[PDB]
């Protein structure tokens, strides 16, 4: 049989987690092996060129409960392929569910996709990197995410995006010189909308045929690997995509969705057969990838559902729970991201405490107050300090991403430079400015493509970004800071600790001149961040510091080779052994306008 | 027979350059030609596992200009042989010069390398490549070059070297990344010893085993052609290996290195350098010149210690 | 009351299995319990640094059954601890027979080994390995067992042997890329000559001191079974070692010993049941507290004997009795060195109830045979082809043990005659026949490279040999043959239906032609005794079409000529050996072809 009875015992129990070893198309050397779940289904066929599309060719037998399993030899790798499932007086076609790769046959997604037999053999050369990576232990380590759309990046011809292979070399020469950890990638599975951006999935077990074949995005994984990068991938267990052809009534019936009556795109957590595929394909892209990571988005869509009367989806939570337990059971050193917009308690929490089971969430909190304090003008920023103060609080609750992402960028939002107030050579010092805080604010870091440089417009899918920017100084300045602050990242460790512990403040009582001063520190290490937000320049001020001696000016916002003004404190700074900010000790330092400023003691 | 008059006479002249055609071990769908050239001998005979490594099934016949030949039935790709040679009182196995792939039968790390028949057969796809190659007017081009060794350069596995077909795709992928022109592989000609980079070279015709097959490495080639990149071979025509069963005293008298016993002292090397004096060792090293350019599509050769010729 | 009385109780009827539970030292945050069993003691004390060592301080209370028992406030892990026992004017201190671990105080085990107070406290990680162990089960599956003495294996530098964690990666790297089944260990419980290899025994539940605590130990074997290797424990509970603090007159009398001429004196008393407690106990000890899958008895000739002695056979019933009913699919196996029958057969059918009995008929028929000339194996044809007639008597396993390569016996490499490619070419068809033939494999460690030497336990193996290659290839053949093995079920059922006879009369030409079955499977061996390769050799075989070659002895990356048939064998129906189909084929020299039909 293709199906041991303890295969079918598990795909019940809903702990088969290896059920893409098993069902979808499995080639063999005279033929494919097809397994399809369809448990309503009074009839199974494949159809294909390798029987003339003929519906009795080759019906597939049920193996066990809703599990169909067939062989059909002459069915070979390449070769498209199709189910058709009877529900009494009806028939319909449909496409494999656990496709490993998928292909257009008209040419264009969105008139028809199509299974493709497929093989995954790949020969990899990241040994070094696997064992390398910390995953659970990245939390202590610098995480800097550069987060990516493959098509929307770099176009080799107006309009064409880069191939898988094509992406690999460009894209790590580029993550490297500016210093980014990982890269997280836009849903790669297969899509029919390319304008959904990836996150109306079709084919999750298929990477999207639009960069190539699946041994090349596994060649790019590879790659990266190689050059020391780590990639995240977006996954999307909330909903699937609408498309008559598959998934939605794959019995005739309701199979993924819920049977009780993106409403009817939601997959139903209930069914055992439901969360056997999801927790798989989690695992399948770890196992068979080498993902590093998986970013689950609109996770609080999942928790709620708008005698019992109750809106949390529990089925949903307890789901989130196991899928969280398998991937660090199975692998220890994945990483695991969730963005809820909701005040969730305990995401980033593990299982055995009562939290979702994440590694890191997304502090959508912060990213909200951090930019809605940015626009506001600096004659205007007095009347809000709370709102940049008050994101400390609540700093803590979550081990936590600071997240700038293509869905702040987009819909009449504007690019992050939009978004910053002034003139140019200000919202170059505004946009600074904002890296600046956020890479001196605590939890792991996130920009999207373009927000390196400080692109004009927003976010365009059907566009490459504004390369062209990257001749005007100001765009090289902003990407020439990235580049800084991730440096000084990767290698002062006061940055890696984002607990209460590597946090001190200075002083946050500067209304006025809406200026803020904190301290980074684990162990003996401190940095001291002092911020000016107002582009009226400084002189004098002076800011406490615990230890006495010279200091150091590590980056300077303003210098000219961000684009600066250039005033600055010269480098050697010398501390007063007079008290200021409750401080033994204080540095008189100038704040130079919209600027800010990362000194060091001596060492 | 297996040579014509025309090939006697061109190696008398010094003028076989492209002797392998008719040298060393030629297969044939029933059986393989053996052609070496040893003409200070009484007796020459292969041994292989294709005759019970009997030496007196199949001696060879003497030809004219010292070349000997004969045709082995059951004698197939991939058998291991061996000369035997006979000067007088002594006799010897020896390897073959011309040999097209060399093996250790052992697999050990130290082991003899056993000549084997093989098939040198394979399809190319550089086309473009060859057309639009540019050798002397490069002068006024740039040319860039990453010098190279296979096993040395990455690792599969700890202590474990890439194939020549493995190293493909990420040595491709380095220097088109660092943008180098050529690579410049030091001597993937076989040689005993690992540790002397391939200078010391027992089989010029045949591509090192640690790689892997011929078609391995001129699959490597083509594909960096593909790719656009050139690949240089270093050639060691100053002298040869040390290795008993290899060119030293091949006829059981000197005939590769010189026969005046005085001109043989030679500071860089002595007793191993070739004697350019013979018309057999021109053909010999002038042949292996052409041969790599030809079958392996070589884009250009580099003579190291050219001041000890 | 630290014993319960139904451990008393136990105890009287020789039923207390899980004694350990009980007896020995037993680690407590404050203190440590006692428990030692002494019948003839007027009284028990326990000295230690916890009381100066001074015998009035901490004497035991006698309870039933000459079970004796204290607490101690204070005695520690990691302390030394010692038994006074007073018989009337005498008194004499003692070592704890159920001493979880032991080290030497003066650094030297042959001086003093002494009793260290342990916790066995260990998280195990091999869950998913004992959920499918087989055993009895492996009847039909391939048991290929690589014998070890951990010490002799490999060495950091010369004279300092592996620790038990330090050895876990090197042995299963090893013993994988080899294909063994499982390893058996020579007796890893506490002994004070190293030169015993560990048969005289003193610490029956210590694991020997020389490669580390009790815990490191469980941390090999655990990380052996999920690298899915199986560990098999050398056992001696026919004999106990003569040291004068260890089990010999324990209590001031006679208490383990007879109230044998190879071992007079030091011979277990089976007829006490507090005895029987002690030796089934510590069998269940080893399988329970260390996950081992498979412990292995040696002479058992010895207890059977003296004629025979049914105190040790009902003894060795109720052992195996006794393993399989706590442990289901554990494995036991047996060497006895005379012909006593149902060894491997049940004890309900008055066998002595192990699984496997080491094939010792086999061993020295085969080596005999080998040992000859080529040119006189003519002569000896017998002695090669009659070992089937022997071969189905029990459950077996093919033995190439350490014992044959001690004592002048020779190296196996050594055993084989003629020059070196000779001597090669007999090492790999004499493996490629025991592989063949009915039975389960054992070769002990540096047989698969064929080292010259003599197994010398003071020196680490001759690896440097693997470097050259006529031994390279013979470690080759063997992880080879067992590739075959696991692959092939024709080889899992060493059944008599399993194997049917080709052709055995070949005396002149000194070749035999067999075939291994399982249903659709047959597997065709064809041995070529003699350095004269055969041509136009035809071969019977049932079925007819397209045949290939499976394995080839001879083949060069072996060390061989490479003389072959490689594969595309057709056979041709003309009647050969009462067969309705032949094979014509070359017999390479001194080697073994292995051919199945195509599919």
């Amino acid at each position: 049989s293709w199906l041991t009875e303890e295969d079918i015992r598990r795909w019940e129990s809903g702990t088969f987690y290896d059920s893409y070893r098993k069902l979808g198309a499995h080639p063999d050397e005279e033929g494919t092996w097809f397994c399809v779940w369809a448990p309503h289904a009074d009839a199974v066929s494949v159809l294909g060129a390798f029987n003339n599309w003929d519906p009795e060719a080759h019906q597939l037998e049920r193996y066990g409960a809703g599990l169909w399993a067939g062989y059909v030899p002459g069915a070979l790798p390449g070769h498209a392929y199709k189910y058709r499932i009877r529900h009494g007086f009806y028939q319909a076609d449909k496409t494999d569910p656990y496709a490993f790769a998928m292909e257009p046959p008209t040419g264009s997604p969105i008139e028809g996709l199509a299974s493709i037999i497929t093989r995954l053999d790949y020969t990899w050369h990241d040994d070094a990197w696997m064992q390398r990576r910390k995953g659970p232990a990245s939390l202590y380590e610098p995480v800097s995410i550069y987060e990516v759309h493959l098509g929307s990046w770099r176009h080799k011809q107006p309009g064409v995006s880069f191939s898988y292979r094509e992406i690999a070399e460009p894209l790590a020469d580029y993550v490297q010189d500016l210093g980014f950890t990982h890269v997280e990638l836009l849903p790669i599975m297969e899509h029919p909308y390319y304008g959904s951006w990836g996150y109306q999935v079709v084919g999750y077990y298929a990477p999207t045929f639009r960069y190539g074949t699946p041994q090349d995005l596994m060649y790019l994984i590879d790659y990266l690997h190689q050059r020391g990068i780590g990639v995240i991938l977006d996954w999307v267990p909330s909903h699937f995509a609408a498309d008559p052809q598959g998934l939605v009534y794959f019995d005739g019936t309701t199979l993924f969705e819920y049977d009780d009556p993106w409403g009817t795109y939601v997959f139903d957590y209930n069914k055992p057969g439901v969360r056997n595929f999801l927790i798989s394909n989690a695992l399948f892209w770890l196992d068979y990838y080498h993902v590093d990571g998986l970013r689950v988005d609109a996770v609080a869509s999942m928790l709620y559902r708008d005698i019992f009367g109750g809106r949390e989806n529990l089925e949903a939570i307890d789901f989130i729970k196991k899928f969280n337990e398998t991937v660090y059971l199975h692998f220890p050193e994945a990483i695991t991201i969730a963005e809820e917009s909701t005040a969730w308690p305990g995401v980033s929490a593990p299982t055995y405490n009562n939290g979702l089971g994440f590694l890191y969430k997304w502090n959508m909190g912060w990213m909200h107050d951090t930019l809605d304090y940015m626009r506001r003008d600096p004659v205007h920023r007095k009347y809000h300090h709370d709102t940049l103060t008050f994101s400390l609080w609540y700093a803590f609750s979550e081990h936590y991403i600071l997240p700038l992402s293509h869905d702040e960028v987009v819909h009449g939002k504007g690019s992050l430079w939009t978004k910053m107030p002034g003139d140019d050579w200000q919202k170059a010092a505004n946009l600074r400015l904002l890296y600046g805080h956020m890479w001196g604010h605590p939890g792991k870091k996130l920009l999207f493509m373009g927000g390196e440089f400080g692109q004009h417009h927003e976010w365009n899918h059907d566009t490459q970004l504004e390369w062209h920017l990257l001749d005007q100084p100001y765009h090289r300045g902003i990407q020439a800071w990235v580049r800084d602050l991730n440096h000084l990242y990767r290698t002062h460790p006061a940055l890696w600790h984002d607990g209460p512990e590597g946090f001190e403040w200075i002083d946050f009582n500067d209304r006025d001149q809406s200026v803020i001063c904190y301290l980074r520190k684990h162990t003996d290490r401190l940095l001291l961040f002092v911020l000016n937000f107002t582009p009226v320049p400084r002189e004098h001020y002076r800011v406490g510091v615990p230890i006495g001696g010279p200091w150091r000016e590590v980056l300077n916002s303003d210098a000219v080779a961000y684009g600066g003004s250039g005033m600055g404190n010269f480098g050697r700074v010398e501390a007063v052994p007079e008290s200021w900010h409750g401080r033994p000790f204080h540095l008189e330092l100038t704040l130079p306008p919209l600027a800010i400023l990362i000194l060091e003691p001596e060492s | 027979s297996w040579l014509t008059e025309e090939d006697i006479r061109r190696w008398e002249s010094g003028t076989f350059y492209d002797s392998y055609r008719k040298l060393g071990a030629h297969p044939d769908e029933e059986g393989t030609w053996f052609c070496v050239w040893a003409p200070h001998a009484d007796a020459v005979s292969v041994l292989g596992a294709f005759n019970n490594w009997d030496p007196e099934a199949h001696q060879l016949e003497r030809y004219g200009a010292g070349l000997w030949a004969g045709y082995v039935p059951g004698a197939l790709p991939g058998h291991a042989y061996k000369y035997r040679i006979r000067h007088g009182f002594y006799q010897a196995d020896k390897t073959d010069p011309y040999a097209f792939a060399m093996e250790p039968p052992t697999g050990s790390p130290i082991e003899g390398l056993a000549s084997i028949i093989t098939r040198l057969d394979y399809t190319w796809h550089d086309d473009a490549w060859m057309q639009r190659r540019k050798g002397p007017a490069s002068l006024y081009e740039p040319v860039s070059i990453y010098e190279v060794h296979l096993g040395s350069w990455r690792h599969k596995q700890p202590g474990v070297s890439f194939s020549y077909r493995e190293i493909a795709e990420p040595l491709a992928d380095y220097v088109q990344d660092l943008g180098f022109t050529h690579v410049e592989l030091l001597p993937i000609m076989e040689h005993p010893y690992y540790g002397s980079w391939g200078y010391q070279v027992v089989g010029y015709y045949a591509p090192t085993f640690r790689y892997g097959t011929p078609q391995d490495l001129m699959y490597l080639i083509d594909y960096l052609h593909q790719r656009g990149i050139g690949v240089i071979l270093d050639w060691v025509p100053s002298h040869f290996a040390a290795d008993p069963q290899g060119l030293v005293y091949f006829d059981g008298t000197t005939l590769f290195e010189y026969d005046d016993p005085r001109m043989r002292h030679h500071p860089d090397w002595g007793t191993y350098v070739f004697d350019y004096n013979k018309p057999g060792v021109r053909n010999f090293l002038i042949s292996n010149a052409l041969f790599w350019l030809d079958y392996y599509h070589v884009d250009g050769l580099r003579v190291d210690a050219v001041a000890s010729m």
